[PDB]
């Protein structure tokens, strides 16, 4: 993952 | 800081929280503890610039692959930048240098990005000098995050589950996978005890946080 939790 | 906490978690998991025959974990409850800072949202763009991140109260800031930090306020005017020595300056976006315009459009490039995309964790929570991001890393499980009060923040990539430790409140907060929280003393889940997956991810603090310790 490149990012935190997306919406 | 750490130094603090290290021998806190130590205390905790020789106590063998899991095993007790009564396991009371809702004793250990303290909700006086909660922090005021974590981590909401982060964007790991290390390979080009560094890591971005939002902080509970809706600031940001950048860690720079040079190890330079800018933060942003929840004003959206006022920076503070710190050089890789530690000296700080505050700055505003109205009245700035501009050697730094290139840091300031990556840094509203992550608030963007974040404001755009991601989830803001805790949001729920009802939380002081403003923290920045002092290091962090990665496994394949989990990152790692240590704020500048000494506070550590893991989130684990699988479960979204969530640790936050507070050396000065002697605290860790737990956000499970359905996400609630609770805040507990370390010492009185030395006496009352644990379940076994926040055992088994007390247990993980304790080895990232002996690397965060040997960073220095």
């Amino acid at each position: 993952p490149k990012t935190s939790t997306p919406r | 800081h750490l130094s603090d906490m290290l021998q806190q978690l130590h205390s905790v998991n020789a106590s063998k929280p899991s095993e007790r025959g009564l396991v009371r974990q809702e004793e250990a409850e303290d909700p006086a503890c909660i922090p005021i800072f974590w981590v909401s949202k982060w964007v790991d763009y290390s390979d080009k610039y560094g890591l971005g991140y939002q902080l509970c109260d809706n600031s940001v800031g950048v860690l720079f692959n040079d190890s330079t930090r800018l933060i942003l306020y929840n004003d959206g005017d006022s920076l503070q930048y710190i050089e890789r020595d530690g000296t700080e300056s505050y700055l505003t976006v109205s009245s700035h240098p501009n050697s730094l315009m290139k840091k300031i459009t990556l840094l509203k490039y992550f608030r963007n990005y974040m404001s755009e995309h991601l989830l803001k964790a805790g949001a729920n929570i009802t939380p002081a000098r403003l923290p920045y991001l002092r290091t962090w890393f990665r496994t394949r499980s989990a990152i790692i995050l240590h704020l500048s009060n000494g506070s550590v923040q893991i989130n684990f990539f699988q479960d979204h589950t969530k640790l936050i430790l507070c050396p000065l409140m002697a605290a860790v907060t737990y956000i499970d996978e359905k996400r609630d929280f609770r805040t507990y003393r370390l010492s009185l889940l030395e006496e009352y005890g644990c379940c076994k997956e926040l055992a088994s991810r007390l247990r993980y603090a304790r080895t990232m946080v002996d690397k965060l310790l040997s960073s220095r």
